[PDB]
């Protein structure tokens, strides 16, 4: 078992992972990941910050996914204040949080693809993938790294024409998924390096934590989408993809299928978003319209205290969790009655399914390793925090 | 404001009595939170004990660990504040016990119980130094290998104490005394005039 | 021994100063009219014995322990140093 | 069973800080005074300890200021004077503790204004 | 006083632990200088070691004994199982810092806040 | 040179900066531009400057164009009004 | 010229007028090569061959010890006093007090506005200065 | 003046704002090292296009750093590099006459463009550095021309420290790779087979530290300094020693030096940096001069480093994979002779 040291060698990427392995020629004995290479302090620095500016932190956690996180504190943040967004922003985060979920799984596939060796899917869905950014761009500014969804609501209402384009990239996008398939899903290829490798049983990806596509994979049925609803994930009905025989196939088609069940979210919510306002009307907690902060004395008081101090959030502490692309996102905030936060452990779908490359990957070729890291969507923004 | 269901607040109250009578060696306050978050704080040493206890009951079956952390207040005697959040997919809630640990007074680990604290009680060590007995390999994971102190401690600088660069004379990277060219600016936030009774 | 300065650093309301204090009460002008000029200074330090210090010539400082003595020892010590 | 010592809790071989900031950093227990400026007092209430200031010399390229002190920005806050004394003598940094000064009180009557004779 | 025991129940056992940990260091140091290819002398580091188990020599308390060997020996898993590249290492050497002198006169001449 | 006279000494090093180089400044200066507009006669005692444009302006804020001698000048544009 | 610091920029004490000693810190660290007083005294003795024997302020304080006690115990007050000997030596000193009146320096405000140095050398007290003449 | 304020390491202000004109080089390189380290102000004249000074940029913070296009030929050039600097250090020079830059040049002619532009500056001090036992007779042209510089500048400049060190020991140095690098060739000439030319090798950095220091130092000045070393050595032991550390094998095999400058000669006929130089080989051969002088290390405030130290670094690029892991202890020491 000669220690390779592999990983430094940007073989599996998905940021830099030394995944120090002893391997008996072809076989790999033990693999000891490495972590730390992306640690940055996010999770000290926002002690620091104020509720409003630790905001682009959580959108920085887990960059693929880049505003689902921002929901996770968001939630947060509004539980501890008791205070909910208003009834057209809970739609839109639902809106952006699906089509975030596809950006993390074209993303997923397409990179899983491009370690293995296929790389025309990646190309394939990047273009699709682009034009969901520019959906980004043109709400919040920002093709990633938004900062849109902030903690009582959405920051600006959809621009006047995106919910039409929305639905044109809808409406067509499922024939994108489909071509994938048609490279993919039966190639007499994919299924041998993906079937029956990291096969995780059910009750041992409950132990070690894994709480994602890789528990659902196992067969476990659980989506804190439907058994915790959180904003109106409530009111829209889709089918959560569990799978059977969980091996890197299996959950590769479960990833597959929520793309699908996202469009039937995207759908819904493009069909049934209310007219409203955005941000909750407590100017104690969310920032006054700039027409009223420029003629109402109330308001620009309100203004200066909430951009210079902030929201002021009641002593307390929360673990939120929402289901990111990845899996359970959740926010530890424990806060005094100050402006700025006391502690904010941030729990990475990517900790736990880390750990688990051990007890997933044993007796298995170097390429299999390659395969495993893919699909347990690591992004080492939220291993690292 | 909010919308609160009092269902959750008395079906996890009551829970929380019923954890408390089966386990009165460690419980000592068990609290729900106007959040509807339910709260057991246990000695250090029902750390085995209670997990165990939630893990493999049938009344309250709280299979995964969602995440191991630890506050630091330093004034509390017992700096650290380990939180263990847990999740029942079988009753779809939540618990978190949270215990007390000192800087050198270990706790016990939890591997056993949950071999997915294998890695968050090697990230608490890293960052808070709270030590775990039992633990099957507790190394540094999150920062440098060579990194002394730490960080996540309130007690320990934001920037901290050395920075790298590369230094020709040595063609190697080398630690230096931090020099930071534009300190953190610290701004006072804190506001003379408090909000509500609470 | 040339001496400047003397510097008795009684401790108000200490049991052992009140030995010191008493010759600061009785015999301290006496000892300021004879030596018009040397500058014998009266302080109160505190949760510490009483401390006859003495500067002589030349920054040498030198010290005699008042704790406990009687207002006529501390009359002779203090004597003893304006030799 | 539990073992004695009579040792001052002294971690400060664990805290990992450099020599020179454990042995030259002195640190000042205090509960913060109220800017004259606003009168409200909820800022007088906790005690913080804050380590002395240290050297802030102009950056030649833009101006900004510059600090070699680590621990400089760091004020952490202790709700009572005995625990913060004992921060200090477990990290090994020298303390000099200020006693709270509260304003006494003050008696006040609106009658008082329209004395006969003030 | 009355403090529940780490590792080692006194000084005594604990001093234990501490000359198996030397031990282990001092057999360690020549391999390091050989497997990072370090420009150090076996004796010189030898003597680094000797430095540091000393730097910590007025510890008096067990606990704070226990925990600074555990630390210690997780040092030493990270430079004999090489994690620790030679960067790491020659870091305990303080090599390119300049050193500053500690006499007074030479502080005042150089320093605001000595 | 620039807006406040931050011109570097004939001896000062960050003149380095500039060798070679061209120190950026600009030539419409505020402190002038705004003098070129001249003082708005207002008809009334107080009147408003929104900031020109609402919302795409400044806070609104009301002037007092009571003093004779003098004219309100608003805080934020420079703006000057007489009545 | 031998430059020193300022009260905004040295750890120092003082005591006002009913003895109550008190401690200055430091806001600022000192400009230029500028230096604290109390050093720049500790090492011209180092230069000169008798060296004071402080070499740190906790030191330095220390000493202030043991020539005075006020100096040490901050925010605190000396209660004893011995009025009734001082009055004894009083009696004995025999002096005129000539028949000009005693006048106080400031007569009038702008007298108040500069008189240290920091005061001297003020812009804004210059303005107060010719605002009141 | 700008007064010195940081507690020392990169971003902090020492007050030197220094021109150093052939920072480029192998001794420059640590020069710009140090100074940067310390915090100084450091102009670097440069005429090799950037690529190659990008080594130097990370040295040194933002804004401390500046470098200017500047031509020997050209007045001009030199004129406004030192216009803001108040410290010049000159360090230009070479081994093999090039095409348009005769040893006179780069070594009396230039730097006394130099440090005459420095004056007219007003530059507080000038650093010049010149080959040790550089007489205005010696042998190789080099040395003597050399010599002829330290005269002149000290007209164009009076009271300008001229430091004079000798061959120097370091990484990406001549002395030390020149040797190690004649494994190429199967036998390793060595005149009088290498005997009777006592050499003593001084630590590249230990040289630049000196430098720096005299930038930093009153006392020097009109000083001649000689960073010398802390072990002088018969080239044969050198010359083996080296071979020793490569674990290459040495044969010493005399070679007249009358046939010998001719070899130099036929490498310094090569367009692209001749490898040995006929004034190579006569400095080689040349006698390292005894040490009765204004000291340089030590006096200027750095210990000597021995060689042996840190030959291991210098050589290690030079060894095969079989003996890379061999250590400075497996290896002998040379001997020193204080003849
Ligand atoms: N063993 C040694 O290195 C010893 C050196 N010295 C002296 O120390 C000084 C530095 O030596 P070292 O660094 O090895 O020399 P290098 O060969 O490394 O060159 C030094 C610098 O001089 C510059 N230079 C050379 N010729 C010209 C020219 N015609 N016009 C403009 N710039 C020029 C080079 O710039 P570029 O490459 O861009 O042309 C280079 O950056 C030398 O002057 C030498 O006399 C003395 C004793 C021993
Ligand atoms: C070359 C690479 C350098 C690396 C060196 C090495 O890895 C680093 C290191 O020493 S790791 C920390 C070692 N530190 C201890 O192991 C605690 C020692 N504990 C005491 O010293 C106690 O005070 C005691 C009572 C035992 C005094 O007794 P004694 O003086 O030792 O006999
Ligand atoms: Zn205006």
């Amino acid at each position: 078992n000669m220690t390779l040291n592999f990983g430094p060698q940007h073989p599996a990427a998905h940021g830099v992972l030394r995944l120090v392995l002893e391997l008996s020629g072809e076989m790999v004995r033990k693999c000891d990941p490495h972590i730390g290479l992306l640690h940055r302090g996010t999770e000290k620095l926002i002690e620091y910050k104020t509720y409003l500016q630790a905001l682009p932190y959580f959108d920085r956690l887990d960059y693929v996914s880049m505003m689902c996180n921002e929901q996770a504190y968001s939630i947060a943040v509004e539980k501890l204040l008791n205070i909910q967004p208003p009834p057209r922003a809970q739609w839109i985060r639902v809106l952006f949080g699906e089509i975030t979920r596809i950006l993390n799984h074209i993303m997923a596939v397409t990179t899983h693809a491009l370690d293995i060796g296929a790389m025309t899917p990646f190309f394939w869905m990047f273009e699709e993938r682009e034009k969901m950014f520019e959906f980004y761009e043109r709400v919040s500014g920002a093709r990633m790294h938004a900062a849109y969804i902030r903690p009582g609501g959405v920051h600006q209402d959809l621009p006047l024409g995106l919910l039409d384009d929305i639905y044109e990239f809808s409406k067509n996008f499922s024939l994108r998924i489909d071509e994938v398939e048609e490279m993919l899903t039966n190639n007499r290829i994919w299924r041998n390096r993906t079937v029956d490798i990291g096969v995780v049983t059910a009750e041992d990806a409950l132990n070690y934590g894994f709480s994602g596509v890789m528990l659902r994979g196992s067969g476990i049925q659980w989506d804190l989408r439907k058994t915790q609803p959180y904003d109106v994930y409530d009111q829209v009905e889709f089918d959560v993809p569990i799978g059977s025989r969980g091996d890197c196939y299996d959950r590769y088609l479960c990833r597959v299928e929520e793309m699908r069940q996202s469009l039937r979210i995207i759908e819904q919510c493009l069909n049934k978003m209310p007219p409203g306002e955005i941000k909750v009307d407590d100017a104690k907690v969310s920032p006054p319209k700039r027409a009223e902060m420029k003629t109402s004395m109330e308001s620009l008081i309100h203004h200066f205290k909430l951009y210079t101090e902030g929201y002021q959030v009641p002593p307390g502490a929360t673990y939120t969790a929402i289901e990111a692309p990845k899996g359970e996102f959740g926010v530890y905030l424990v806060s005094d009655g100050s402006s700025r936060p006391y502690r904010c452990k941030i729990k990475a779908p990517g900790f736990a399914h880390l750990a688990g490359l051990d007890k997933m990957s044993k007796g298995h070729m170097l390429a299999d390793v390659v395969a495993i890291i893919g699909t347990q969507d690591i992004v080492f923004g939220e291993i690292d925090r | 404001v909010r919308p609160r269901s009092d269902v959750t607040h008395k079906q996890l109250s009551a829970f929380g009595e019923y954890v408390a009578e089966i386990l009165p060696k460690y419980v000592q306050q068990v609290q729900v939170s106007c959040l509807d978050e339910l709260e057991i704080c246990i000695h250090p040493d029902g750390v085995i004990p209670t997990l165990t206890f939630l893990r493999d009951h049938t009344n309250a079956q709280f299979k995964s660990l969602a995440d191991l952390t630890a506050v630091d207040v330093p004034t509390r005697q017992n700096r650290f504040e380990i939180v263990y959040n847990l999740l029942s997919l079988r009753f779809n809630s939540r618990i978190r016990v949270k215990t007390y640990a000192d800087e050198l007074t270990p706790i016990d680990s939890i591997v056993s119980v949950h071999i997915a604290a294998n890695w968050y009680e090697r990230e608490v060590w890293d960052m808070f130094g709270v030590f775990f007995f039992n633990h099957p390999d507790l190394r540094r994971i999150l920062t440098d290998y060579g990194f002394e102190g730490h960080p996540f401690r309130k007690d320990f600088p934001l920037t901290g104490y050395v920075e790298l660069r590369y230094d020709d004379e040595v063609k190697r990277v080398v630690a230096e005394p931090v020099e930071l060219a534009q300190e953190f600016r610290k701004f006072d936030l804190n506001s003379p005039w408090e909000a509500f009774p609470a | 021994l040339g001496l400047r300065e003397i510097r008795v650093h009684l401790c108000q309301r200490s049991p052992g100063s009140q030995g010191v204090r008493d010759f600061i009460v009785q015999r301290y002008v006496e000892l300021k009219k004879a030596h018009p000029n040397l500058p014998i200074l009266i302080r109160e330090c505190s949760e510490v014995q009483p401390k006859l210090w003495a500067r002589y010539a030349f920054g040498q400082e030198k010290t005699v322990s008042l704790n406990n003595l009687s207002a006529d020892e501390v009359t002779r010590a203090m004597q003893n140093v304006l030799s | 069973q539990l073992i004695t010592v009579d040792e001052k809790l002294d971690i400060t071989t664990l805290t990992g800080v450099p020599e020179e900031h454990i042995k030259t950093r002195k640190v000042r227990i205090f509960v913060p005074a109220r800017n004259n400026m606003q009168s409200g007092v909820n800022n007088t209430k906790k005690w913080k300890m804050e380590f002395d200031t240290r050297e802030r010399w102009e950056n030649p390229l833009m101006g900004w200021a510059s600090t070699a002190d680590p621990l400089s920005n760091m004020v952490l806050t202790f709700s009572a004077k005995e625990d913060a004394i004992a921060f200090a003598e477990k990290n090994g940094w020298s303390y000099d503790v200020e006693e709270k000064k509260v304003p006494k009180p003050k008696s006040k009557s609106y009658g008082a204004n329209f004395s006969w004779n003030k | 006083t009355s403090v529940k025991p780490i590792f080692s129940r006194d000084l005594n056992e604990a001093k234990r632990r501490v000359r198996e940990l030397y031990r282990a260091w001092y057999r360690e140091v020549p391999n390091t200088v050989h497997l990072m290819q370090l420009d150090i002398t076996v004796k010189q580091g030898r003597d680094k070691v000797r430095e540091m188990f000393m730097k910590n020599a007025h510890v008096t308390d067990p606990r704070v004994v226990d925990l600074l060997v555990i630390k210690g020996k997780m040092e030493l898993q990270e430079t004999i199982k090489v994690w620790k590249q030679r960067t790491h290492v020659m870091r305990f050497f303080h090599e390119t810092e300049t050193p500053r002198p500690k006499d007074f006169l030479s502080k005042f001449y150089m320093g605001h806040d000595p | 040179i620039t807006h406040t006279g931050q011109v570097y000494d004939e001896k000062d090093y960050r003149r380095v900066r500039f060798v070679d180089r061209q120190k950026e400044v600009n030539e419409n200066f505020a402190i002038d531009l705004i003098a070129q507009q001249p003082v708005n006669e207002v008809e009334h005692r107080i009147i408003a400057c929104d900031g020109g444009g609402g919302a795409l302006g400044h806070p609104k804020v009301y002037i007092n164009l009571d003093k004779e001698t003098k004219t309100g000048t608003c805080g934020y544009c420079g703006l000057q009004f007489k009545q | 010229i031998l430059p020193g610091a300022a009260y905004t920029e040295k750890s120092a004490t003082y005591v006002n007028t009913e003895g109550r000693a008190q401690q200055t810190k430091v806001a600022v660290t000192p400009p230029g090569l500028a230096r604290e007083d109390w050093k720049i005294i500790r090492a011209l003795s180092e230069i000169a061959g008798i060296t004071l024997p402080y070499d740190t302020l906790d030191q330095v304080r220390n000493r202030l010890e043991e020539v005075s006690p006020n100096l040490v115990r901050y925010d605190d007050i000396e209660e004893t006093n011995y009025f009734q000997q001082a009055s004894e030596l009083a009696k004995l000193v025999n002096q005129e007090v000539l028949a000009d009146p005693l006048v106080p320096p400031q007569l009038t405000i702008k007298d108040f506005y500069m008189t240290d140095s920091i005061s001297r050398a003020s812009q804004t007290m210059a303005k107060c200065v010719k605002a009141v003449t | 003046a700008v007064i010195p304020h940081g507690k020392g390491g990169r971003s902090s202000v020492s007050g030197v704002v220094a021109t150093v004109f052939g920072a480029t080089g192998f001794l420059g390189r640590y020069v710009v090292n140090h100074l940067g380290r310390m915090g100084s102000q450091v102009i670097i004249p440069y005429r090799c296009d950037v690529y190659d000074i990008m080594h130097l940029r990370l040295m040194g913070d933002l804004g401390q750093l500046t470098f200017l296009e500047w031509d020997a030929r050209d007045k001009d050039s030199i004129r406004k590099a030192v216009q803001h600097s108040n410290v010049v250090i000159n360090l230009i020079g070479r081994e093999w006459e090039t095409r348009n830059f005769d040893f006179e040049d780069v070594f009396v002619n230039i730097p006394r463009a130099i440090a005459q532009a420095s004056k007219e500056a007003g530059v507080e001090r000038f650093i010049h550095v010149s080959h040790l036992n550089a007489s205005m007779k010696s042998s190789s042209k080099s040395l003597r021309s050399k010599a002829v510089g330290e005269k002149e500048v000290r007209s164009v400049f009076p009271e300008a420290i001229i430091i004079r060190p000798s061959d120097i020991f370091g990484r990406e140095d001549r002395f030390l790779n020149h040797f190690a690098n004649y494994r190429w060739f199967l036998a390793v000439p060595l005149v009088s087979l290498g005997f009777k030319t006592v050499k003593q090798p001084v630590y590249v950095a230990d040289v630049s530290k000196g430098i720096v220091n005299a930038t930093k130092d009153p006392d020097a000045v009109g000083k001649t300094f000689a960073f010398t070393g802390p072990n002088r050595y018969l080239l044969f032991h050198l010359v083996k020693y080296i071979f020793g550390m490569t674990h290459r094998t040495f044969i010493p095999y005399p070679l007249p030096l009358f046939v010998y400058s001719w070899i130099g000669k036929l490498f310094g006929l090569s367009p692209f940096e001749p490898w040995t130089t006929k004034d190579k080989v006569e400095r080689i051969h040349i006698s390292d001069v005894m040490p009765t002088d204004l000291p340089g290390l030590e006096d200027l405030g750095v210990q000597p480093t021995p060689l042996e130290l840190k030959s291991i670094e210098v050589l290690r690029r030079h060894r095969t994979y079989r003996w890379l892991s061999s250590e400075i202890e497996e290896t002998k020491p040379a001997k020193t002779v204080n003849y």
